[PDB]
């Protein structure tokens, strides 16, 4: 699908509210397997199952490993850009 | 289901 720009705002005492899968080690993006109920993600709107994610707050994550991203994600604070795309 | 690629809660 197109690629999107998309808005999350969270909090320090919370996660994202996702479940990613997927990794360069894998041969295919980060995906978004689970959006966790009333977690910021899901209270953005815009983030859905099935969204690989392709940068964070300008941060590429196109080539990068499973726990890379994990760690890149969780870094992450407060106003939160996300780059997506459904396919 | 499968569970080869990784999974991470975040």
């Amino acid at each position: 699908g197109p690629i999107r720009k998309v808005l999350l705002l969270k909090e320090d005492h919370e996660g994202l509210g996702i479940s990613i899968t997927g990794g360069k080690e894998h041969g295919v993006p980060i995906l978004i397997s689970e959006i966790h109920p009333g977690q910021p993600a899901d209270r953005c709107g815009g983030l859905h199952v099935g969204d690989a994610i392709l940068a964070v707050n300008g941060v590429n994550l196109r080539d990068t490993k499973h726990k890379e991203a994990v760690t890149i994600l969780s870094q992450q604070r407060g106003e939160i850009e996300f780059e997506v795309v459904y396919v | 289901a499968n569970s080869r690629w990784k999974t991470s809660i975040i």
